[PDB]
């Protein structure tokens, strides 16, 4: 029903713009359509919403900087947050509710920083069951997506939260499979960094 | 800006246990909402207008309260209830949320499976050298790691990361990455990853020689 789309990274003093594409229901038929964010630390904050009748209601502490609009013809609504700073870094979700029920998007991560966008370096980690790995380091900003064998290997996988140091992130992911399947068959980590348009497949060889 | 203090900040329970968490406001609020959020997914309303259950939410859940003291209760805990619960008030704008209560599910202890990995060739070619260690599927969540190079402990250049409780087996995992320059790496031979956990008095060790 709803999916957020927008800039991965914004620089301070700029305006942040996001779009929520809604399908399955008309944003003009009912429900209040909100923008909600979660800062690193897991602290939630409702930013405001646009009523299905075209009306608005913002969070008082963001009133002067926010603007929520919509395009009824395309069935999508938008968030605009002016003069952002490093505080505004958060995962942004769009959602709708009628008090009795609510629906949420998947959320999109937005980083407000003046740091340099950098592609990641992907290094293979080779050594009944064997554990393999994938080290994704030297990138900015978050997020990166990591899958194994295009996603066919899901259980036995552990992707760890990236760690920031000197404006660069480092992340790792382990996959545990039967010794029968490796090195016999191939295991490959798929890494994506949308912000730098990077996509890498690193086969794990012995 | 009104403040919701949620208690306890963290708690665990075996499936079957009764669970209670509180939401105490710094000012009078006429009602609250409760949201459940599991690792990796978006928040979801679990209780609305303090005592009310949205459709699809299990009846083992109930909420009650007034004035400045609210609470959420689970009559009989199930493994699938593990998540972080947030309370929210909407009596005043801004409709402030609480910092949350992270409900974890307990299980039998489990020692960690430890794996160490030397730097790859591609990285060495870049003048960099990272040694990675994984401590996976352990429990409880308390654990330590120590890096030793040729016998002596190494503390600088270590980045650690911890996952949230696994949704299938309720274990925790950890990743420790030691990064050195290529030349510092080649000045030594033995690289050790040492893990100390409740399930064993002596630390588990894995290692490799350059
Ligand atoms: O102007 C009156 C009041 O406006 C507020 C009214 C209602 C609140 O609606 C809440 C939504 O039900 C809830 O939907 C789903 C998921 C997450 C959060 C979302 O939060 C909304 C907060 C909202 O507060 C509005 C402003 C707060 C007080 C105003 O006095």
């Amino acid at each position: 029903q709803l999916l957020e789309s927008g800039p991965d990274l914004v620089k301070p003093s700029q305006s942040l713009s996001l779009t929520c594409t809604v399908t399955g229901y008309s944003i003009t038929s009912g429900y209040n359509w909100h923008w909600i964010r979660q800062f690193p630390g897991n602290k939630l904050e409702w930013m405001g919403y646009i009523h299905y009748r075209g009306t608005t209601n913002y969070n008082t502490s963001l009133k002067s900087r926010i603007s929520i609009t919509r395009d009824s013809s395309k069935n999508q609504f938008f968030l605009q947050l002016n003069s952002v700073t490093t505080e505004d870094t958060a995962t942004y979700y769009c959602a709708c509710d009628d008090f009795y029920s609510d629906y949420w998007g998947q959320g999109t991560i937005v980083t407000v920083s003046s740091a340099k966008t950098t592609p990641p370096s992907v290094y293979p980690l080779a050594p009944s069951m064997v554990t393999l790995g994938c080290l994704v380091k030297g990138y900015f900003p978050e997020p990166v997506t990591v899958t194994w064998n295009s996603g066919s290997l899901s259980s036995g996988v552990h992707t760890f939260p990236a760690v920031l140091q000197s404006d660069l992130y480092t992340l790792s992911s382990s996959v545990t499979v039967p010794s029968s399947t490796w090195p016999s068959e191939t295991v490959t980590c798929n890494v994506a960094h949308p912000a730098s348009s990077t996509k890498v497949d690193k086969k794990i060889v012995p | 800006e009104l403040v919701m203090t949620q208690t306890p900040a963290i708690m665990s329970a075996s499936p079957g246990e009764k669970v209670t968490m509180t939401c105490s406001a710094s000012s009078s609020v006429s009602s609250v909402h409760w949201y459940q959020q599991k690792s990796g997914t978006s928040p979801k309303r679990w209780i609305y207008d303090t005592s009310k259950l949205p459709s699809g939410v299990p009846g083992r859940f109930s909420g009650s309260g007034s004035g400045t003291s609210y609470s959420l209760t689970i009559s009989s805990m199930e493994a699938e209830d593990a998540a972080t619960y947030y309370c929210q008030q909407w009596s005043s704008n801004p409709p402030t949320f609480g910092a949350g209560t992270k409900l974890e599910v307990k299980r039998a202890d489990a020692a960690p499976t430890v794996s160490i990995f030397p730097p790859s060739s591609e990285q060495l070619t870049s003048g960099g050298a990272s040694v990675v260690c994984f401590l996976n599927n352990f429990y409880p969540k308390d654990i330590n790691v120590k890096w030793k190079i040729d016998g002596s402990e190494r503390q600088n250049g270590v980045l650690n990361s911890w996952t949230d409780q696994d949704s299938k087996d309720s274990t925790y995992s950890m990743s420790s990455t030691l990064t050195l320059t290529k030349d510092e790496y080649e000045r030594h031979n033995s690289y050790t990853c040492e893990a100390t956990h409740k399930t064993s008095t002596s630390p588990i060790v894995k290692s490799f020689n350059r």
